[PDB]
């Protein structure tokens, strides 16, 4: 019947979705990197304390 | 025929139209709008009539917007009925109505003959 | 104040339909848009076409 | 209408499990990949300062 919605509804449900998994993304890689870095500043302190 | 936030529910025969105009408007120009009339006419109880009722079927993205479409549906008229987006449970909704279904019609007939003796 | 408000008071609708549009019909990201700037006196004229 | 359904929302739903389950393999792994380079940081201090 309507020939626009059929076109641009699974468009924008991709591209939004898409949108969501970026921030999804970036969200789990800032965290992750993160725990990263402060893993390895626990880590450090740790064996420096105990070997000194 | 189809086509986590597809609804269902009974929609007037005759407001049919308003209800897609309606439609037309709340989701600026996005709707994917499949509905067939009812044979088989039914009762009711607010007006209390062999009413002539319809049903509807859409899909859209609006998770909390339902809040609306459920709300004016019922305001207006509808009856919340549980679906499945396939074929598969389909039987499995077949198989709970039939549950009721086998023994349903009892009622009147057994009410009879009492009152009648 | 006055003219402090101006700006916005246009900026708010300008965004209102540059987001109705997309939502609305098309592609996401933009479409043609333009301003219209009339004298008076015409409004149902203009309106019609 | 008649089986719109069958594509779009399979479609939907794959790209939902397939999303959700990217973002928990990346954060679980990138946590075990901090946890594995945190032992290797520690095992090499802890050579450096027995050797010292």
């Amino acid at each position: 019947l309507t020939p626009n919605q059929v076109n641009d509804e699974l468009n924008k449900m991709q591209a939004f979705i898409r949108k969501e998994a970026e921030e999804k993304a970036k969200e789990i890689q800032l965290k992750a990197d993160q725990e990263y870095e402060i893993e390895k500043t626990n880590i450090v302190r740790n064996e420096t304390n105990n070997i000194d | 025929e189809f086509f986590v936030n597809y609804v269902t529910g009974v929609i007037a025969r005759d407001k049919v139209a308003t209800l897609e105009q309606i439609l037309w408007r709340v989701l600026r120009g996005n709707l994917f709008f499949k509905t067939v009339e009812i044979e088989q006419p039914v009762y009711d109880v607010k007006t209390r009539e062999y009413k002539h009722k319809n049903a509807f079927i859409v899909f859209s993205h609006g998770d909390l917007i339902i809040k609306r479409i459920r709300k004016i549906a019922e305001s207006l008229d509808a009856n919340l009925y549980d679906v499945d987006s396939s074929n598969e449970g389909r039987s499995q909704q077949l198989a709970k109505v039939n549950k009721n279904l086998s023994d349903l019609y009892t009622v009147l007939k057994t009410t009879s003959t009492t009152l009648e003796s | 104040a006055y003219v402090d408000v101006f700006i916005n008071w246009f900026h708010i609708k300008a965004l209102r339909v540059y987001v109705e549009s997309v939502l609305r019909y098309g592609l996401p990201p933009h479409f043609n848009i333009k301003i219209i700037a009339v004298p008076p006196k015409n409004l149902s004229k203009c309106k019609s076409e | 209408s008649q089986k719109n359904g069958i594509a779009t929302l399979l479609q939907a739903e794959k790209e939902a499990h397939e999303i959700v389950s990217k973002a928990r393999k990346y954060r679980q792994d990138k946590l075990k990949q901090a946890k594995t380079d945190a032992a290797k940081e520690i095992d090499s201090y802890k050579i450096q300062k027995d050797k010292e």
